[PDB]
């Protein structure tokens, strides 16, 4: 089942900087849309976290949501010399990158959209650290991290990495290890709140608290395939908003149905709610939580 | 009330200090041992760094001695009410055969009841034959048939969960306080482990239990009090027994889901040619719930319910003798040397001596800045820690002594310089 | 199970309890049980004579 | 850890005096060229010792490394009459060897590389005793025994063969057996020290101490398909080199790496490092540990 795999509530814009080859088909994201930065997110056997949390937000959709700023530069070149921002955070990665790709975006420590791009027409290697000569080449980027976002606004400038007993993980300089460093590639989650740093975690505990929220409804155009339509354009009952909206009994019981005056159809959906995160015991609202495979240096003794 | 009754020093093998940003911090990569406190008493953990003033403490507040129960085979139950539906048809008309209704299956929807609707409840289909002729409105000489379609629905707005207890686990609700001041309330039973921010903890020694718990069934009520029944656990649900219709969840009883269990050939019927009254003699659990409502008097113990966490308990009247294992999952403990002043004064000293209870001390700490106060004696067996802030507040904790005439000199400080202090108070003999 | 919460735990016996309550040296009847020097392995000490043939 | 069994550290020479007709495709030994004295060591499931010690030297390369002496004569002529010194040492080596060969090297008693020769036009037989007439003829040398080589300067000239239960093995006259003896054919390993004798081995006790050594890393290339290059050209910490090379934590922890600015990829090897031996109850560092199948005369009542 799962009729809400490709439908993106709210914004739904997967525009990448530098790799400008999919601006025609990428905004918005409909059911019959084409975009290499979203098709691999629902691939069987790749990112199960996005398949489980499909009715949420992504990285670029969070950048275009006026809540996450972009890095400078947003698209770094792989053929530079010294002083490359996308070098230390990229070489310590571990997830294998597929073929027929040139750009690769991820999340930096400061919490901005960081991406890399090679000169045309050079594709990525096996690890994605370097580049090499060139199915068909994709017109977009490849998400290097399996993270998601939502509509949150809590501050997290006072919360730091809570990884106890860890010397240096990823690119952050936590504490000073007294024993011998044990280089091992493991999976360590991360969490980024509203304008904060990359706060790593150890035991991710995510819960869902669904309630009467406007994000639990979708709307698709009629057909005498499917299209895209924003559900936030439907006002309450006994009122008039910007665009017309209509639906069935569940959608008409809370919102005003305009019958044939609209161009869509509201249906009873779900999978939204308010997802919380377990950070330092106190349940907070995540904004950029996910998983990143970096190099973990633990103590041998 | 604060006050570590048993205090122990951590070993130097698992205590390695460091220095980062004009601060001396150290982590713990081991596990210490401390005696479990009684009702009111605590069990602090003195941690030493590189010198004398840098001293941390981890207080564990003990609520009371409880004996939780271990749930095993659980099931939900409740009251129900059938609804008999009659539909008589003539013989040799569709499926009006006298031989088909005899071996009619319950999970087979007849042609005369295929228009009921979405009925996902405990439904069944029978087949009782009647008479024929022109006396009951029948065209054929052969006797007619009466189709039966009875489904079970829920009529009670609440339900009850009947379960048992295979063993009484001695659970101890501990309020572990971290070094910085983070308060965390957890629980430990027998040899169970939890997950805290400083690592993990588990109960060690346990010499308290109640035998003979399999022959007692418990009943849980949503929000209301619990119950106890003096009978063994319900085996197979049969006719004329408490718990003949069970399920698996609360929604399976509040909505009468078909995924539950029931007694076969339990729904009675009244074949009255055209009339039918389906009535069942279900056992009402509310009578037993009212006759046996907690709390009750059972032997020399007090059986009651529990607050916050759902579960059965058992109040005891014995001593508290247990051990705790504070497992540190390599967690760093930092400390900043304060520089604020604090002129404390003695108030009173009430309590008892030579017992696990202790003695309450009264101290009027008057400081000008937000920090922490550390106190100690002379030989090195007593330590008092109390918060300090700008103003005049009355603090204190529970202290243990073995003499009614307490004349021990204390050494408290708040920035570096230590000043003498003498305490006094008359205590009573408390076992 | 508590809707969205979960409290998974076990009930295993801590071996360090018996390891600390029965730490060598522990005499038995009339001997003395202790560890070996150099090679790993349990040994035992007696108070008798030496009567053997090589 | 890519398996590269063609890169030879040090000199990489495989030729002997008196028969230098293989100095074109085997001086040095690289990916280009065809030499029968090195291609036979790369057989699948035949020589596990050379496959385990791939990044180590051999016997001829050890002789050309000016670290061990050679036999005199180094190439015994099997065609001349009036006997030859290379007869009693090779006749006892009852082993199998393919045809179309002209030379075969082994170890003598004085710890020197003793080999034979075959002037045109003669080829070795099935045993290698005499040379007969002859398709291409492999003008190299077929290794009759499996061994390796490494750099070592540990003293040990007063240590001879220490065996138990064997009165005579190979051709050396060990202990004096006053009773009887049984002639059998068994595989007994051997060893050699710095300017010593052919010390046979009874209890094979070997170990590998993998350490940050220059001969334990393989550098690649950057194109824009990762072929080998060289390891002696990568710059070091505080030194000087040709083109810049980079890699993981092992290559960058000991040498200099610039990642993006570098033009080579230095990765860690596999199965290479300090190899020691356990003889006479003490640990020593030999030059090369090998085995052979000769005549073993044990004790018998």
């Amino acid at each position: 089942e799962d009729p809400h795999l490709r439908n993106r509530p709210g914004k739904g814009h997967n525009y990448i900087d530098g790799m400008t080859q999919e601006d025609a088909t990428c905004k918005p994201v409909t059911y019959a849309g084409a975009c290499s930065s979203f098709d691999v997110l629902l691939e069987k056997g790749k990112f199960p976290l996005f398949q489980s949390y499909a009715h949420h937000r992504t990285l670029l959709e969070a950048v275009h949501d006026t809540i996450i700023a972009k890095a400078d530069p947003p698209s770094c070149d792989l053929q530079s010399a010294h002083g490359n921002p996308c070098m230390k955070e990229k070489l310590v990665m571990k997830t294998h990158c597929p073929n027929d790709y040139q750009s690769a975006h991820y999340l930096n420590n400061d919490g901005k959209m960081a991406s890399v791009k090679c000169p045309p027409k050079y594709e990525l290697t096996e690890d994605c650290n370097f580049c090499r000569q060139m199915a068909s080449l994709k017109k977009g980027s490849y998400p290097l991290q399996d993270l998601f976002c939502q509509s949150s606004e809590d501050d997290g400038s006072k919360l730091k990495t809570k990884m106890k007993g860890v010397c240096e993980v990823g690119v952050q300089a936590l504490k000073k290890c007294d024993g011998q460093l044990s280089t091992a590639h493991e999976v360590v989650p991360f969490a980024v709140f509203k304008n904060s740093k990359k706060v790593y975690l150890d035991k991710l505990d995510l819960k869902t608290e669904e309630n009467l929220l406007p994000d639990s409804f979708v709307c698709f155009e009629h057909k005498g395939e499917l299209k895209s339509f924003d559900i936030s354009q439907c006002p309450k009952i006994g009122g008039h908003g910007s665009k017309k909206c209509t639906g069935d009994a569940a959608f008409c019981s809370a919102y005003e149905c305009t019958a044939q005056y609209a161009n869509a159809y509201c249906s009873h959906a779900n999978g939204s709610g308010i997802v919380q995160i377990q950070v330092s015991g106190v349940w907070k609202k995540p904004l950029c939580v996910g998983y990143e495979r970096v190099v973990v240096k633990r103590e041998l003794s | 009330d604060p006050g570590c009754s048993e205090l122990i020093q951590a070993s130097s093998r698992i205590t390695t200090c460091s220095t980062e940003g004009v601060n001396t911090k150290c982590r713990l990569s081991g596990t210490a041992l401390i005696r479990a406190g009684s009702v009111g008493a605590e069990a602090c953990l003195m941690l030493k760094g590189v010198k004398e003033d840098q001293t941390k403490f981890l207080k564990i507040k003990t609520v009371s001695s409880e004996l939780s129960c271990r749930e095993g085979q659980s099931y939900w139950t409740g009251s129900f009410s059938p609804k008999c539906l009659s539909s008589r048809r003539c013989h040799l008309v569709g499926e009006c055969h006298v031989n088909r209704c005899l071996s009619w299956r319950d999970n087979e929807t007849s042609a005369e009841f295929s228009f009921v609707g979405e009925s996902t409840t405990m439904r069944e289909n029978k087949c009782f034959e009647q008479c024929g002729g022109w006396g009951c409105g029948c065209f054929n000489v052969n006797p007619s048939c009466l189709f039966v379609h009875t489904y079970l629905q829920s009529v009670r707005k609440e339900a009850l969960r009947v379960f048992n207890c295979i063993d009484w686990v001695h659970k101890l609700t501990l309020e572990i306080t971290d070094f910085d001041g983070s308060v965390s309330t957890i629980d430990l039973g027998a040899s169970s482990s939890r997950f805290t921010n400083w690592g993990s903890v588990s109960l060690s020694l346990d010499a308290e239990g109640i035998s003979g718990s399999n022959s007692f069934s418990f009943i849980e009520s949503p929000g209301k009090g619990y119950a106890i029944v003096d009978e063994p656990f319900s085996e197979i649900p049969r006719q004329g027994f408490l718990g003949e219709i069970r399920c698996n969840s609360e929604s399976s009883v509040l909505s009468a889901h078909e995924s539950c269990l029931r007694a076969p050939n339990l729904i009675s019927y009244k074949p009255m040619i055209d009339q039918l009254e389906c009535t069942t003699n279900l056992i009402d659990p509310f009578v037993v719930f009212e006759r046996g409502s907690l709390p009750q008097t059972r032997n020399d113990k007090t059986f009651a319910a529990s607050k916050g966490n759902r579960g059965v308990q058992a109040f005891s009247k014995g001593s508290v003798q247990a051990d705790l294992t504070l497992m540190f999952d390599n967690f760093e403990v930092d400390f900043v040397g304060a520089a604020v002043s604090c002129d404390a004064a003695f108030l009173n000293l009430t309590g008892c001596y030579s017992c696990n209870a202790g003695a309450r001390v009264c101290l009027s700490i008057t400081s000008t800045g937000t920090g922490s106060l550390s106190a100690h004696n002379k030989d090195g067996s007593l330590h008092i820690v109390l918060p300090s802030e700008n103003g005049t507040k009355d603090q204190c904790q529970i202290l243990h002594f073995t003499v009614p005439e307490v004349e021990e000199e204390f050494m408290y400080s708040c920035d570096g310089d230590e000043r003498p202090l003498l305490v006094k108070g008359t205590l009573i003999a408390i076992d």
